[PDB]
RNA sequence: AAACACAAA
RNA sequence: AAACCAUAGUUAUGACGAUUGCUCUUUCCCGUGCUGGAUCGAGUAACCCAAUGGAGCUUACUAUUCUUGGUCCAUGGAUU
RNA sequence: AGUCUCCCACCAAUUCGUAUGCGGAAAACGUAAUGAGAUUUAAAAAAAUUGUUUAAAUCAACUCAUUAAGGAGGAUGCCC
């Protein structure tokens, strides 16, 4: 009755106060992922740790998510409950998430990148459609 | 519309004086949940059961949303109430409830005792009704008293914006929030974020997820932040503006003269509303054909 | 109303690590060498304490948040080794897994824990238990011979 | 009782499995009761008259409410028969071509001058509205309020769940339990308007001209106006759910 | 009944000899995993697929599970299976497999390369396909070749047992086995105990447990678990007998 | 917990 | 010393998967229509829970937190 | 669900020997026709149950007061 979901996007954004220090700073991909990968293990053990995700389109203070359908529940629990401490910022960051989507329909700026990913993604659909 | 009814005011006691920086972090941190998206903001203030209330009217309210929100409003464009939280644990004779539930808009209470309990469920005229997340339950919550309660009024609070304190609170908050939702049948649930500073905010998904991964559908906690927050708002606000419920003081011509949304125009020191002449008798009944 | 709860049946087997000495193949013999007896220093506070400590190093902090609200042990001795452990009817899987994952104790190292039972009350906990006692019986008497 | 005490707890260890159950939950009574279960002739004509006269007003007001229906339904047909659009002509037509229909029409312009201005002097000298505004108290005005009356009142329906009720004026001509009667004026409406009062927000307006032009903002809740005390005071009042106001938030 | 087929036999090439203590190991193994409650066991024997097959067929096999096993067959009342995996890497030195399957029982492979999940989904006539959960997997699963694997007959083995070894690498055993359940879409698979102590053996309850807490519904689990395995054993059969 | 009472509240 | 007995029977009434049907919305066809048919989607409610059995009464439920039938000297619009 | 009522031995009778609007073993039980009533009332306001807890323009809802079963004759109204 119902379509298998692969996973589901997650709209990342920082919320970092302290113009300042803010400025100062400049994160990075690396850094993103240092920061979930300190957020898992500290709300959770090893099966926040062991949850899997990717980094697409990496900005500044922007980043979208892919996160498995079963695990969105321990993605958006973990997501809002930390806040980074002395990782690479002197003022310390939080995450709200934005939007969410399962149907890979989102357009903010009109880059290629986003058409890339779909074009790839949709040569996946017809593949696993067939196949 | 989305209400936030638990932001608490740094004072504690009337002996102590706010100084400029916590006016002014307060200041940023009205403007960061205005900025993302908010739509209603009641300050809390408590204070203990055993103090000595002072014998005034004109300086129980150290909030003067005139005097400095007055300030802020203009440029921000939202809302401000004035709550109180009662810690009541043992029930001592110091009771003046007359003087501040007419001074404020909002009425709760912190029981720590299962007597106080009993008094605040059954005789105490309050609002909400407010849990220490913090310490220990004080004891098995009834379903029964707790449903009778939410039929004749008080509705439970939940205040995810504790867990964000220390790493030992989290497990005793989600203990309380468990043994509440299990107790109250999901019914009188009003969600609060008790954060002193902007950076422990979130955004309204964040705060749906977690209740989410409480226990609570997302779906009810839509309904309980739309509809019983702006119904929990409106009680405590025509119990102390208007009487009994029989006659208002606010007369609602369009969609925003409203008791709780028009909050400069009626007035705090009296409650008279002088509006300009604009019910005559030679006009027309009908709506439809009544034309200026 | 009614709480609902959901007791676990535990056992604690140590298997006979010694790959020195040659060992005897039958159903009685490995189940002495397996239920031989369980330390001194074994106890119902020692018990809790490791696996509270081991629920919150596999699962975390919100897992034993969520698991440790109605987490008791309400009978163990540790002369049989059997012990009936309380928990929710939500977090029955998370307290078997967490049995599951028990590497040893802090000063006894070399042992397995395996639930046997899981009920919704004490009374058919205890028949089982009963039945299980008896049926050890049976083995040891046909091996004695 | 120490060694009674005792004596009973081996006698119940014989026929209950817990002894120390009733002593606990308290089941034992020490005590057994027995005992076997246990001028007024002026007066009542002036009740009786009080009764009749109030049976006829009731049958009265029943009846003038349908003859003013039919009455507003077939002079509005004839007016559209004639094609007469205002009224000081459909009025005029009607007196001089059916006399009969005309004495049972209402008349607003009759209505109005005396009631508004009867009511507007007797609110004002209830509300102590004076020269100066710095002699008020709003709880008194707001209990006298409740307390008062309300009969030959000018309200407006300024919010109710029907869509259509809004924007409606009218004086009190009676004030009933469940619906709400008044009368309103249009092109050729001289409809005697019945308004439920579950769900609908009404309001009145006091004019103020002293020296400036201004009026008191007032209004009142038909929802929970059906509770409330009459011309007295002392009413134990009872919290209802305040609840079904989700309408006055909503729109 | 319950199937264990992922017991490990101490030995990695041919030309190592074995012990007695390693035989007396998997003594202890064998008879824990009879005291916890099982029923079918099939030991696994790893190789690699560089080294030289010998050219015989009496001797593919050092296993000889009549003249060792064959006694606690008859006593303790079990049942023993042969089992080899293939640790391929590269399409080097290999093209045979009429020999391997008619001597030993079940036949899986080990891809550790992209090239390796290919030569496994289209030319090898294997019926479990095995990861390496305790490092990374090689590249990424994705549905592609899984599906096409799965849609023929070929399941995807999970060892529970790698991850009671050490601490660091369950992390990556967890990543890989949540990995393989959302590619493989939870309907190929099978569940196996690649421990070689006695000290690492669980039983039907903690596993199932763990499994479901990994992301495998409660029917999957036991449906895979029971048939899928003995469903395995009879055609293992059917290719060594006819 | 449920279920019971010329209780008790 | 037992009378021990329930087409649930004494703190139990589990776990997911699959199918039809029900309510609205964005679509195409024959005949207007038809508990006429098929895709793109959302939801399956609440009160609440047995402890020996049956009947009567009262009291809680169904607002994007499933539905159904009728009535209304209730109002709103249109024709005669 | 509820601090409501009743059956779960009999009694040509100090044992509700109760042919009492109808049904019913009983029931603080269901319903039918007419008249009246509102702290000025038979009784609701200044045993149980229920957040609001009958009405008080008309309707609808609650309470109380009368109508014993069957057969025959006459009168009236309807198809005829
Ligand atoms: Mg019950
Ligand atoms: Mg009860
Ligand atoms: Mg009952």
């Amino acid at each position: 009755k119902k379509t298998f979901r692969e996973w589901q996007y997650f709209k990342l954004s920082i919320t970092s106060f302290d113009q300042d220090v803010d400025d100062a700073h400049a994160i990075d991909q690396m850094t993103w992922r240092q920061w979930l990968n300190n957020a898992l293990k500290r709300s959770y053990g090893i099966f926040g740790e062991g949850v899997e995700y990717s980094f697409l389109h990496v900005d500044d203070k922007l980043a979208y998510i892919r996160v498995n359908h079963a695990d969105k529940d321990t993605f958006s629990s973990s997501i809002s409950t930390y806040i980074s401490t002395d990782e690479l910022v002197g003022s310390p960051l939080t995450v709200s998430i934005l939007q969410e989507s399962s149907s890979l329909r989102l357009l903010e700026v009109t880059d290629d990148d986003r058409l890339w990913l779909k074009k790839v993604m949709e040569e996946e659909e017809q593949d696993c459609k067939c196949i | 519309m989305l209400v936030d009814l638990n932001v608490p005011w740094p004072q504690n006691s009337y002996a102590d004086k706010v100084t400029s920086q916590a006016v002014n972090n307060l200041i940023k941190t009205l403007s960061t949940l205005h900025m993302l998206g908010y739509t209603h903001i009641a300050i809390n203030f408590t204070v203990n059961h055993s103090e000595k209330f002072p014998n005034d009217v004109k300086l129980l309210n150290p909030i003067d949303i005139k005097r400095r929100f007055g300030e802020l409003m203009d440029r921000t464009g939202l809302k401000l109430y004035s709550r109180i939280t009662l810690i009541i644990d043992d029930p001592s004779k110091g009771q003046s409830l007359s003087k501040i539930s007419q001074a404020f808009d909002i009425v709760a209470a912190l029981p720590i005792s299962e007597k106080g309990l009993t008094l605040s469920t059954t005789n105490l005229d309050i609002d909400l009704l407010t849990f220490q997340y913090g310490s220990r339950l004080p004891t098995f919550l009834k379903h029964k008293s707790i449903c009778s309660c939410v039929n004749r009024g008080v509705k439970l609070e939940i205040v995810y914006g504790y867990a964000l304190r220390d790493v030992q609170a989290r497990r005793q908050f989600v203990s309380n929030v468990r043994s509440v939702i299990r107790s109250s049948r999901s019914r009188g649930i009003v969600i609060g974020s008790g954060a002193m500073s902007p950076l422990e905010c979130r955004n309204i998904l964040g705060v749906t997820s977690l209740i989410k991964n409480l226990g609570l559908p997302s779906d009810r906690c839509s309904k309980a932040m739309g509809d019983l927050a702006s119904l929990v708002l409106l009680n405590g606000r025509l119990r102390n503006k208007s009487h009994k419920q029989t006659i208002v003081t606010g007369g609602g011509s369009g969609n925003g003269d409203d008791v709780v949304n028009d909050v400069q125009g009626i007035d705090d020191v009296q409650t008279i509303k002088v509006v300009k002449r604009s019910m005559d008798a030679e006009q027309l009944g009908h709506a439809s054909k009544r034309h200026k | 109303v009614r709480l609902k709860s959901r007791y676990i049946l535990f056992e604690i087997i140590f298997p006979p690590t010694d790959t020195n000495v040659e060992e005897s193949v039958s159903k009685a013999d490995i189940l002495l060498s397996h239920h031989r007896a369980s330390p001194a220093d074994v106890s119902i506070k020692s018990i809790l304490q490791e696996i509270r400590r081991s629920l919150s190093l596999n699962l975390g902090d919100y897992g034993s948040a969520k698991c440790n609200s109605l987490l008791q042990l309400k009978y163990f001795s540790n002369k049989t080794s059997t012990g009936i452990i309380r928990c929710h009817r939500e977090d029955c899987d998370l307290v078997i897994m967490a049995l599951m994952l028990m590497s040893k104790i802090g000063d006894v190292d070399g042992l397995i824990v395996n639930p046997v039972k899981v009920s919704g009350t004490i009374k058919k906990i205890e028949q089982f238990a009963m039945r299980r006692n008896s049926k050890i019986l049976n083995i040891i008497k046909c091996s004695q011979s | 009782d120490r060694t009674q005490t005792f004596i009973k707890d081996c006698l119940f260890t014989k026929c209950l499995e817990d002894p120390e159950k009733p002593f606990n939950e308290n089941r034992f009574q020490d005590t057994l009761l027995l005992l076997p279960t246990d001028e007024s002739a002026d007066k009542q004509l002036e009740k009786r008259d009080y009764q009749r006269i109030n049976k006829n007003s009731k049958i009265a007001l029943r009846e003038y409410i349908n003859n003013c229906k039919k009455n507003t339904k077939k002079c509005l047909k004839l007016a559209y028969e004639n094609k007469i659009t205002d009224k000081e002509d459909l009025l005029h037509y009607i007196e001089e071509k059916h006399p009969t229909i005309y004495e049972s029409l209402p008349q607003y312009v009759d209505f109005v001058p005396m009631y508004k201005e009867l009511w507007i002097n007797y609110i004002k000298e209830l509300l102590n509205i004076t020269k100066n505004l710095k002699t008020f108290n709003g709880s008194l005005a707001l209990l006298k309020l409740s307390m008062a009356d309300y009969n030959g009142a000018l309200l407006r329906v300024t919010k109710s769940k029907n869509k259509t009720l809004i924007g409606l004026q009218g004086i009190v001509i009676w004030d009933s339990q469940k619906f709400f009667i008044m009368i309103v004026k249009g092109n050729i409406i001289d409809e005697i308007k019945c308004i439920p009062k579950k769900g609908t927000v009404f309001q009145f307006e006091i004019p103020i001209s002293d020296d400036d032009d201004s009026a008191l903002r007032y209004s009142i809740l038909g929802d929970r106006f059906k509770y409330r005390s009459v011309d007295r005071a002392g009413r134990k009042f009872k919290s209802r759910r305040c609840d079904d106001m989700l309408y006055y938030i909503q729109n």
